[PDB]
RNA sequence: UAAGGUGAUAUGAACCGUUAUAACCGGCGAUUUCCGAAUGGGGAAACCCAGUGUGUUUCGACACACUAUCAUUAACUGAAUCCAUAGGUUAAUGAGGCGAACCGGGGGAACUGAAACAUCUAAGUACCCCGAGGAAAAGAAAUCAACCGAGAUUCCCCCAGUAGCGGCGAGCGAACGGGGAGCAGCCCAGAGCCUGAAUCAGUGUGUGUGUUAGUGGAAGCGUCUGGAAAGGCGCGCGAUACAGGGUGACAGCCCCGUACACAAAAAUGCACAUGCUGUGAGCUCGAUGAGUAGGGCGGGACACGUGGUAUCCUGUCUGAAUAUGGGGGGACCAUCCUCCAAGGCUAAAUACUCCUGACUGACCGAUAGUGAACCAGUACCGUGAGGGAAAGGCGAAAAGAAC
RNA sequence: UUUUGUAUAAUGGGUCAGCGACUUAUAUUCUGUAGCAAGGUUAACCGAAUAGGGGAGCCGAAGGGAAACCGAGUCUUAACUGGGCGUUAAGUUGCAGGGUAUAGACCCGAAACCCGGUGAUCUAGCCAUGGGCAGGUUGAAGGUUGGGUAACACUAACUGGAGGACCGAACCGACUAAUGUUGAAAAAUUAGCGGAUGACUUGUGGCUGGGGGUGAAAGGCCAAUCAAACCGGGAGAUAGCU
RNA sequence: CGAAGGUGUGCUGUGAGGCAUGCUGGAGGUAUCAGAAGUGCGAAUGCUGACAUAAGUAACGAUAAAGCGGGUGAAAAGCCCGCUCGCCGGAAGACCAAGGGUUCCUGUCCAACGUUAAUCGGGGCAGGGUGAGUCGACCCCUAAGGCGAGGCCGAAAGGCGUAGUCGAUGGGAAACAGGUUAAUAUUCCUGUACUUGGUGUUACUGCGAAGGGGGGACGGAGAAGGCUAUGUUGGCCGGGCG
RNA sequence: UACGGUGCUGAAGCAACAAAUGCCCUGCUUCCAGGAAAAGCCUCUAAGCAUCAGGUAACAUCAAAUCGUACCCCAAACCGACACAGGUGGUCAGGUAGAGAAUACCAAGGCGCUUGAGAGAACUCGGGUGAAGGAACUAGGCAAAAUGGUGCCGUAACUUCGGGAGAAGGCACGCUGAUAUGUAGGUGAGGUCCCUCGCGGAUGGAGCUGAAAUCAGUCGAAGAUACCAGCUGGCUGCAACUGUUUAUUAAAAACACAGCACUGUGCAAACACGAAAGUGGACGUAUACGGUGUGACGCCUGCCCGGUGCCGGAAGGUUAAUU
RNA sequence: AAUUCCUUGUCGGGUAAGUUCCGACCUGCACGAAUGGCGUAAUGAUGGCCAGGCUGUCUCCACCCGAGACUCAGUGAAAUUGAACUCGCUGUGAAGAUGCAGUGUACCCGCGGCAAGACGGAAAGACCCCGUGAACCUUUACUAUAGCUUGACACUGAACAU
RNA sequence: CUUUAAUGUUUGAUGUUCUAACGUUGACCCGUAAUCCGGGUUGCGGACAGUGUCUGGUGGGUAGUUUGACUGGGGCGGUCU
RNA sequence: AGGGGCGUAGUUCAAUUGGUAGAGCACCGGUUUCCAAAACCGGGUGUUGGGAGUUCGAGUCUCUCCGCCCCUGCCA
């Protein structure tokens, strides 16, 4: 699995 | 459980109903009462589960009657 | 780092052991089931 | 039944048999460790710890048997409390659990559809629980009809997507009547006169027909190609057998079978007959299911969602008539028809297949067909419930390659 | 593939082989075709049985009207010269096909809802019974002996050893930075850091179960999964979207 | 006298295709006209298997550290022996519990496994190995808690719970030193002890409960004092004269 | 003799000192938060035996079953898919220095971590040193550097009088000799007295062990020389504080907290878990318990009852089932 | 001011220069008294600011010691990938070209390096919107419902007084 | 008819006193080796409490859902015949 | 900016909301007091922000235009 890199653009 | 002695009234299960007839599960239970009867032959108090259906029928058809019943239906007063 | 797994031989015994699942209709109808399915090792009890 | 045989991978070794105690097959028994309803107590299943009694002795012990709980019945004893009763101790029977679907009953969803969503639908479905049988359930009119009549229940095709039900939306959906399958009627609510009548259930006793091992079972040679013939080319024969399988390539006549004809010491199914053990048939006179029907309230079931809603079931509160009487005929009333509830029993036609045998397929042919043609519910994964694979083919014969 | 429009720097595909999506049942309408024809045809069932029997029924030859009714007419109206719908025109049963309807209905894919179970060997809290916390400081109350008071109070010295006290290993925590980011490791290592006799820490058992638990409270945790766990079932839920 | 299948070639039709042949293979195949479909695949970040690409690139897992001689062997940086060097030493040593299940010892082998080679191994194969009155467990006893006759309650299932019965992580009788195996030892051997029951003998004799009492029996912190484990030095003994 | 080994023989085997976290000690002292059970064991008698049985004591004797026992066990054998820089409870605790189980170097013992050999580029990682300047860097003194021990002197605002405080700041530390050849102290033999007599008491001081201080001398640039081992001060916001929290990007001013107030609750308590029984609350009783908000302490907590809740009232209006 | 939009308010202190900090002012956009107000020693891996010491943090990097990187031998991955005979420029063009037009340049092929581009790789975009999607949560949204509470009837009777 | 005074009746409204239903998580006895349960004795309470059906009120405590579209992105504003 | 509200006597507010604008204070005049005020009597005051439209007629109704208030200018 992973954790949705957070390189989030808002 | 809520079961009676002599008449075998158990509870039995319906629906609440509204203005709008929404439906939700609901259960009806006898209206049991534990009752001291006495029993003239034995000269003592049995005492019995009985719904208040029951209790009328004790009286027209007599407590020695109905226990006569209950001792062929093996219900161990 | 201690995982999730830590053995302990009366613990796994005392909850899921042909005894304790046998104990309650439920357990039996995992026995039941296992039966039917025809599983080699019916319980987890060696 | 037998000349071969000690299951398989899987050889070998040591042997046993050959005309009937080898082996193999079937019937009936014997044995049947431990765990498991598990039942002497306990327990982390396949383990731990006893008690009683009988019988053994080498005086260290040892071997059997019995000892769970509950229900029913019967004895004996036995409180508060004088009798009693509860309770207690024995002894007999019976039940416990497992198992595919089908069946009856007790509970009982939501997703979804309505292009949202509450009524409604999905659906009394999924699921849970209880109980029973080979079927279950239902069942012998307080039924329908319509002024003519029908005559228990169940199932099929119609009636009919009709009449109706329905935010009259989605949708749900009969009955009457008709054609079929299959048909069977009885008992108590009570006493006599008759009398053991019919009938049913137990059991033995035979017959018949199955089932559980088996027996016989017809008829082809030559030549050619070829590693090998069952193929080619010739000439035959059998067939109540040209269903299939195997055999070195495609076999009616090589083998196993098949068609037919037969077989049972013993066990058992089914049916008929018959003998016992119960069981009562018939006639007369009576009797005719009361906290019930009905009603009020709240729900549910009838296709029918309260609607003008009959009918059915009742949680609650009431409560009749009773043959000179009641129920029903879709609100209700009258008339007229029809039936007699509040006690029971009942085969067949119907549903299903865990399992047994035979046979069939314009079904699959190893990524298909069951997850599994292979030591598959295995390996493996997961604390657990549970999930869950991959993997078939040498050749006719292993002759499996001495050196 | 999707679009008004793609060499497009929009989606899809590393390649090959195998597999992989408009089916099935019933009903209905239309077309084609065959048969019979103002008639056509049976269903269940019977049946040595794809035959034959069975015409129970169904459709059609007559419609109009809400209906009673009337009828080649009928309704509307008091009535129509009227008007609406009908009256010359062949249907029906198979087979194939085109549609529609109910079923999963061309295939694949939700996040979820509901039902029955499995999980507190991880973690959170709690319960019972055990264990652990080197060493070094600070020196409370109290006590004794003096000094002071009428007696206290008060004060000094000496004893004492209090604390969610101090510094700091084990132990426990996880603040900063670097590395590591297909790692040694699906959260760690190195150098520092906080607590370290307590609201401490830890071993072994036990208990609380999913709209529930537990939570010194972050929607945290409840087996690497949590604004409603996991497993199976309803279930091929539904998906006007791709 | 070579079917399908595969692989070439030639011819042929408007096309999907068809025909024939050489080779491969070694047993099936099937005209014609009809009938029925799991009837045609390049894509669905499709499914399964096989094989590429990056690529002989990254990496080969703590920067505690190796070196040499000899031996065995087909082959030695990695194995064995020896001599040095380096690392841990409140551990990176020793003994256990929990957990694992033969990984222990010996012989033999190098396909696979070991991130290289391997003669070696916790790898493969074949043998051997675990010895208890005192150590544990079992057993007696109870904690939390579980189960629970009857009982109470609950649509059913079931829930709770009394008497009871289970349940250690706690409480209960007793063994030490020495020696020995390739691998076991408070278990075997040697030496010297101890405990609880059963039976018998002898003597003296009030015994006795599911009952009563005592005991078992219990906190935290702190302070010393007396000791031992253990260490140091001296003495003694043996060896050494570098 | 097979590098093992095997067999035989085998000296001394004492004393002093130091000393535990182990033992006496399940003790002693003290404190408040007031600290299991049962059985074995000892004893007492009931009923039931008191010739018996049974009990006590001494011998002899039997019996003590069954199961585990190898090996790993802070790890290559367990939990992490790996021969995985992670995790995993108990017991044992050598020498020198040191307060110490820190740390450094070693003993017993065990290992060098299952790819190496070269080369000695950029760049990256882990480190060492640095002229001069000394935060000019940067969001920010992030990081690094620096401080660091013992003894003594000395130490401010403020304060809840405890603190602040190790405040700051400073001095002395090695070695040798002397005081005193190995001191003060601790330990304590022989000897000599005493004993209703022993593992005795009192003297006695041998021998061991042994700081600390002062003086003198001496070496180096440097004597807490290594490892080890606080950076400090000033102003201010927030929270009183120790503590707790988002396992795996947030440790905070958030949560908790003692304290305070309101309110409910008379005990078959309220409340909560449970269709119910029942249980918790609590074997507690308003000096108790539950809920809510606030959050030590100090000074304090003002005005509004219209709205919305809650509490009290019950005359009237309105109003369900029922009749 | 953890609260001030205008705003770097104004003044003072600190600096050579201070949108931060400290002290005041009050004009409180939009503080305020137990959803506590104001102060407060001590405490804080608490936030902001300043000073001394200290230093490669920096001016401005240099050298050195190790582990990789590089070469050789052995073992031997991965994400990705329509196919490639895979240049620059200007223009065009699903509107930012290795692939089109024009033109320029360029012998074939490795190795060590740097990352500007291949709208590079990762993951059917979390922002935005949509669907008559999902879920939790709130309330004086709707309809219900557990619970609580009211009364009638039943269990449930007698006598007397008004 | 109104006004109605009294008269019995039929329903209710309270208040008081009883016990016999019912309650007892009061005491005592027994089942009994028993803080359960049941039975007995007694006391207290008592036609209440409590429970059943029906019914009014309350009820985010817990559920099932709704919460529009157009729109030079959406929301806000505006609009909908 | 966008949207709502407001402008009436000297200052603060009523308004009728199609046909004739009031209240409080302030101001003025007269009483009372030695005097001021407090008190008493009496009374005058307005283009209803500006304009343009409707209407027979507007401060009122409609639309712009000034001035003054109150709200919004949000998600990346
Ligand atoms: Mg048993
Ligand atoms: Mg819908
Ligand atoms: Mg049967
Ligand atoms: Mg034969
Ligand atoms: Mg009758
Ligand atoms: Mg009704
Ligand atoms: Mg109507
Ligand atoms: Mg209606
Ligand atoms: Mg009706
Ligand atoms: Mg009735
Ligand atoms: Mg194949
Ligand atoms: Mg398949
Ligand atoms: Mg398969
Ligand atoms: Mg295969
Ligand atoms: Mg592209
Ligand atoms: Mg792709
Ligand atoms: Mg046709
Ligand atoms: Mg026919
Ligand atoms: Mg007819
Ligand atoms: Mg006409
Ligand atoms: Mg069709
Ligand atoms: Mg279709
Ligand atoms: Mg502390
Ligand atoms: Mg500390
Ligand atoms: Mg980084
Ligand atoms: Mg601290
Ligand atoms: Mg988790
Ligand atoms: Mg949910
Ligand atoms: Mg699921
Ligand atoms: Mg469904
Ligand atoms: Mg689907
Ligand atoms: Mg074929
Ligand atoms: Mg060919
Ligand atoms: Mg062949
Ligand atoms: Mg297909
Ligand atoms: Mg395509
Ligand atoms: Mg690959
Ligand atoms: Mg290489
Ligand atoms: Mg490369
Ligand atoms: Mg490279
Ligand atoms: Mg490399
Ligand atoms: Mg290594
Ligand atoms: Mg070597
Ligand atoms: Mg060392
Ligand atoms: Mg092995
Ligand atoms: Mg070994
Ligand atoms: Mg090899
Ligand atoms: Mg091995
Ligand atoms: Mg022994
Ligand atoms: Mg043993
Ligand atoms: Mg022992
Ligand atoms: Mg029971
Ligand atoms: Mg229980
Ligand atoms: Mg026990
Ligand atoms: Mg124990
Ligand atoms: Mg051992
Ligand atoms: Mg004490
Ligand atoms: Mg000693
Ligand atoms: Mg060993
Ligand atoms: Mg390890
Ligand atoms: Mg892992
Ligand atoms: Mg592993
Ligand atoms: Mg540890
Ligand atoms: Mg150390
Ligand atoms: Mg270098
Ligand atoms: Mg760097
Ligand atoms: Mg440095
Ligand atoms: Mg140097
Ligand atoms: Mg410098
Ligand atoms: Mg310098
Ligand atoms: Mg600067
Ligand atoms: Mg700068
Ligand atoms: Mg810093
Ligand atoms: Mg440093
Ligand atoms: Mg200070
Ligand atoms: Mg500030
Ligand atoms: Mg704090
Ligand atoms: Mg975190
Ligand atoms: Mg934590
Ligand atoms: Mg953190
Ligand atoms: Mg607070
Ligand atoms: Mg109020
Ligand atoms: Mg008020
Ligand atoms: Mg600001
Ligand atoms: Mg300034
Ligand atoms: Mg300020
Ligand atoms: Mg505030
Ligand atoms: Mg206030
Ligand atoms: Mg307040
Ligand atoms: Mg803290
Ligand atoms: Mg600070
Ligand atoms: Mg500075
Ligand atoms: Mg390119
Ligand atoms: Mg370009
Ligand atoms: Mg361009
Ligand atoms: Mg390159
Ligand atoms: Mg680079
Ligand atoms: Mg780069
Ligand atoms: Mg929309
Ligand atoms: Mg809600
Ligand atoms: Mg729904
Ligand atoms: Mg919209
Ligand atoms: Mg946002």
């Amino acid at each position: 699995a992973a954790a949705a890199v957070r390189n989030a653009r808002w | 459980s809520r079961v009676c002695q002599v008449t075998g009234k158990r509870p039995v299960t319906g629906n609440n109903r509204s203005h709008a007839l929404n439906a939700t599960k609901r259960r009806f239970l006898p209206n049991l009462h534990s009752h001291r009867f006495w029993v003239e032959s034995e000269k003592r108090f049995v005492t019995l589960r009985v719904s208040a259906k029951g209790m009328r029928v004790i009286d027209k058809k007599g407590i020695d009657t109905v226990l006569a019943e209950l001792r062929a239906r093996g219900e161990k007063y | 780092m201690k995982r999730t797994f830590q053995p302990s031989v009366l613990k796994r015994n005392r909850s899921h052991g042909f005894r304790a699942r046998m104990a309650t209709k439920n357990g039996r109808q995992v026995l039941a089931r296992r039966r039917a399915k025809g599983r080699a090792r019916l319980t987890v009890s060696k």
